């Protein structure tokens, strides 16, 4: 609290190329000074929502560790990203568990993304023999099997590949347009505080 | 550095615990391998307490404060294997490793 | 399936090159946290380096005692990972593995777990 130790939570909020929903990104805080205000008072972020700390006083109580939790989705399921509801994304790319806590963030990126040739890097996960649990990756693109045949890395016919691509142009609307979420965690007693805001008189 | 028992005799049907020895094990939390004789270490058990799938519900990992620990519950024959915990360092971030066990069937 | 595979090595004079390939199959390669680690006969096994994400910033590490002699390298075109060994000394007679971080894991921390692991290769000097 000086403030000159400020840990780049900056780039995580605004970098280049945003990870996909199936191999989002996470990034570690430590030995840092956690102040929020300058990204609360910011205008274009379109959803500010938590359950477990207050949304405005997240600077008066002190933390160990902060995780940062990057990627981006389709708009409709910013809903769906929140703990309890399930379906696509939820349940085959990321998981919350039920007694989470930290913030998520959501902001639109019309002229950031959109392209007019079609982009399809995004991928998402619409076959998984499993369920997740919360908090785990999966980078492993074997073909789906179903039930029984031979196609069991065949790649033929009654076997689906599991990563699909995404739809993403200036002729789409409102509802298939790319959100970037960044979701921060944090974790307690077991550390001597490290990451917290200043103070101010 | 991490520290480990060179090798633990429990007879067979016996609760076998496997230590590990860590300044920084409070946080970083260790996961174990098992190696087999000539072949690539395979991964048991890794974050707070689970394993992987395929792995039989046989191992099961503790943890408190600089002690790691895992549990096998009704060992067979084919587990006289080595074992591997790994933990973090703070600073630099590295994987550090351990010394190893070795685990091995006192049948006759 | 999911595959990794290892190719190089052999005997070389001591102070020589010599490059190790990684090839891996089955998984989407540029968002792994590849590393690699070796062994020396009868002993644990040692860390060597990591070589981390292009998607988070290339943070390639290197291990204490062969930090800095060893070259690291990544290419997503070709699926290969690379690590080049310069200006070797006698203790380098190994069994070398490369390992996927994560493949199916729970992490809560850095994506480091050591998922899947390769058949790996010898090299003596
Ligand atoms: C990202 O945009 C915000 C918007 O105010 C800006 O404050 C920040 O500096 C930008 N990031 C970088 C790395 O310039």
């Amino acid at each position: 609290p000086n403030i000159t130790n400020l840990c780049p939570f900056d780039e995580v909020f605004n970098a280049t190329r945003f990870a996909s929903v199936y191999a989002w990104n996470r990034k570690r805080i430590s030995n840092c000074v956690a102040d929020y205000s300058v990204l609360y008072n910011l205008a274009p972020f379109f959803t500010f929502k938590c359950y477990g700390v207050s949304p405005t006083k997240l600077n008066d109580l002190c933390f160990t560790n902060v995780y940062a939790d990057s990627f981006v989705i389709r708009g409709d399921e910013v809903r769906q990203i929140a703990p309890g509801q399930t379906g696509n994304i939820a349940d085959y790319n990321y998981k919350l568990p039920d007694d989470f806590t930290g913030c998520v963030i959501a902001w639109n990126s019309n002229k950031l993304d959109s392209k007019v040739s079609g982009n399809y890097n995004y991928l998402y996960r619409l076959f998984r023999k499993s369920n997740l649990k919360p908090f785990e990756r999966d980078i492993s693109t074997e073909i789906y099997q179903a039930g029984n045949k031979p196609c069991n890395g065949v790649a033929g016919f009654n076997c689906y590949f599991p990563l699909r691509s995404y739809s993403f142009r200036p002729t789409y609307g409102v509802g298939h347009q790319p959100y970037r979420v960044v979701v921060l965690s944090f974790e307690l007693l077991h550390a001597p505080a490290t990451v917290c805001g200043p103070k101010k008189s | 550095e991490l520290t480990q028992d060179p090798a633990v005799s429990v007879a067979l049907g016996q609760t076998v615990r496997i230590t590990c020895q860590g300044d920084s094990l409070r946080s970083y939390y260790a996961s174990w391998y098992q190696q087999k004789p000539g072949q690539a270490p395979v991964l048991v058990i890794y974050g707070k307490n689970n394993r992987p799938s395929g792995i039989p519900d046989r191992f099961s990992g503790s943890s408190s404060g600089n002690t790691a620990s895992l549990t096998i519950t009704g060992p067979q024959a084919e587990d006289e294997a080595d074992y591997y915990c790994t933990s973090r360092d703070s600073s630099g971030n590295h994987v550090i490793f351990g010394g190893g066990t070795k685990l091995t069937v006192l049948g006759q | 399936e999911v595959q990794l595979v290892e190719s190089g090595g052999g005997l070389v004079k001591p102070g020589g090159s010599l490059r190790l390939s990684c090839a891996a199959s089955g998984f989407s390669f540029s968002d792994a946290w590849m590393s690699w680690v070796r062994q020396a006969p009868g002993k644990g096994l040692e860390w060597v380096g990591r070589v981390s994400s292009e998607i988070g910033g290339g943070t390639t590490d290197y291990a204490a005692p062969v930090k800095g002699r060893f070259t690291i390298s990544r290419d997503d075109s070709k699926n290969t990972l690379f690590l080049q060994m310069s200006s070797l000394k006698t203790e380098d007679t190994a069994v070398y593995y490369c390992t996927t971080g994560v493949d199916i894991v729970v992490m809560m921390y850095a994506d480091d777990a050591f998922d899947i692991w390769g058949q790996g290769t010898m090299v003596t000097v």
